[PDB]
């Protein structure tokens, strides 16, 4: 009942669509306690 | 430092004087502004 805590995944291009590997990005952000130092892009239109 | 925006205004101007801070008039243009957010209470320079 002593166990090493980690269990490395096994990857084979043969595996089921689920046991196959899947990359993740979590776009986390922590919000609204300081000056903003990011924005989304601000559009522009040609000048008349 | 203004609400976590840290601002610099500055000048280089030529002179010819022996002793004291020259009497006269010139203004400082804004140079840069950085949203550093922190609480500066004190500061030091850097000689070489
Ligand atoms: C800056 O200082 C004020 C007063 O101590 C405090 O309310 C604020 O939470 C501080 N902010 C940071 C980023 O430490």
């Amino acid at each position: 009942n002593c166990y090493f805590p980690l269990q490395s995944y096994g990857f084979q291009p043969t595996y089921g669509v689920g046991y196959q590997p899947y990359r993740v990005v979590v776009l986390s952000f922590e919000l609204l306690h300081a000056p903003a130092t990011v924005c989304g892009p601000k559009k522009s239109t040609n000048l008349v | 430092n203004i609400d976590g925006y840290f601002k610099i205004y500055s000048k280089h101007t030529p002179i010819n004087l022996v002793r004291d801070l020259p009497q006269g008039f010139s203004a400082l243009e804004p140079l840069v502004d950085l949203p550093i957010g922190i609480n500066i209470t004190r500061f030091q320079t850097l000689l070489a």
